[PDB]
């Protein structure tokens, strides 16, 4: 919608078959005329080369919305993607949290058995206390 | 499916995710799971289309 | 903004050389894929004959309820219907069509048979009445 | 081939210069948009970071039989089915680790308070043995 | 699914930055060991330009099951390209006799 050679939108868009640009028709057969190369990408070119618009045709088009069978299903795989990407953050999240959670048990585990030990030590002191 | 549906006969799907069956067996868990699924992703999208507003609308219009 | 093929607003629109029309990649490739060739044009066409070209792309606004859940599904049996119905009323099309074209053809023939028949009669006619001048 | 973020087949495997790992070019890519930094180095990571590279794809299993082909709500059924679940077990992690915290604060508490036990009880025994 | 050099299966799969092919890990560490350079188009090759070790870690892989959804998703997309493709051919031929 844009033309680079003049910055204005084209009224009769046209497309360049050896690099694809859009063009406006006057500018474009200007610098056809001034010499065979294109002025973007210095390449030959040529009024052959030049593509204008067949829109038209003869076929019935659909409103542009998540309402035909393409455009649905690209909805459909967008919905699957959307719970796919939700279940990859919750699983890395999942495997984190398991990580943490086995450093946490073998730290309690080695707790218990440092206070089962500790007690038992506490109530031999408390035996030799009492022995006077 | 066109020699069924020559007659119409139109194909039937489960649309009964909006009863909300009373506390019962393992199938009003399942619903219950499932609507509050569909929930969290109807809220996404719906936020989704309210952060840019109508720009695409007016976009399709022009 | 339509595919020429089904009318499908393509996201990836391409030109052909041989005839630039619009069109959709995964068509033209299941075409080529059954005949490798431009039913278009009745020619040989390969895979490179599309340029991929830029556009905005169309921005496909949702509708009021389209958020996933089970309107999705309901969606999928409608736009199933729709286009299988679509189908039936274009093959219907073919049929009518075709048994038109035969009976006008048989009437154009017939036509055609009465016309010259009546242009010899006309023909003796005039004859005739140059004839009673003497 | 093992992808280590899923565990599914990956069909485009990528490499990483900085730090190789099996990724796809789409999903990098797309969370590079969200945030432009390395996941794993907290480090600035630019769109020109991986190099291009060729795939072999895969195989489909195209299930035959087309009989009115339903199935893909019962599939969807399940799949929001899985993830609820997954959820669930995300929220018993999340308590019992908290949970397995607080009992660890509270077991080094006590070994704290059961060590000030036992040594003001042994100087009172060795005390008294010296007396 | 075979390598460039052996033939064999690559248990290891392993790309040069450089030079997009198929190789294996031993044989190009036994080519830069006796050549420093590229077979192909003669330029440098480092340790760091192979790919490392295969790093499998928390990912419970579910094996590849046959029944899923990409494959409904395909066949429908299959299907209605098809069907869209008698749409227009049939369009055409209906222009046409009319």
């Amino acid at each position: 919608m844009f033309c680079s050679i003049s910055g204005e939108t084209p009224k009769e868009p046209v497309i360049s078959r050896v690099s694809g640009n859009v063009y406006e028709k006057r500018l474009i057969e200007q610098v056809i005329r001034e010499t065979s190369k294109d002025p973007v990408t210095q390449q030959e070119c040529t009024l052959e080369d030049l593509v204008p618009v067949k829109v038209p045709d003869f076929v019935r088009p659909r409103p542009p919305s998540a309402t035909s069978l393409p455009a649905l299903l690209s909805l459909f795989q967008e919905e699957w993607d959307s719970v796919a990407l939700e279940q990859f953050e919750l699983r890395r999240n999942l495997t984190e949290t398991k990580q943490e959670l086995s450093t946490a048990l073998y730290s309690l585990d080695a707790a218990l058995r440092v206070i089962s030990r500790l007690t038992k030590e506490r109530d031999e002191a408390r035996e030799a206390l009492a022995k006077f | 499916v066109a020699a069924g549906k020559g007659e119409k006969l139109a194909a039937i799907d489960v649309q009964r995710y909006i009863q909300l069956k009373p506390p019962g067996t393992r199938e009003s868990l399942l619903q219950s799971a499932v609507v509050w699924e569909y929930q969290k992703s109807r809220n996404d999208n719906l936020y989704l289309l309210e952060k840019h507003g109508e720009k695409a609308f007016d976009s399709s219009l022009e």
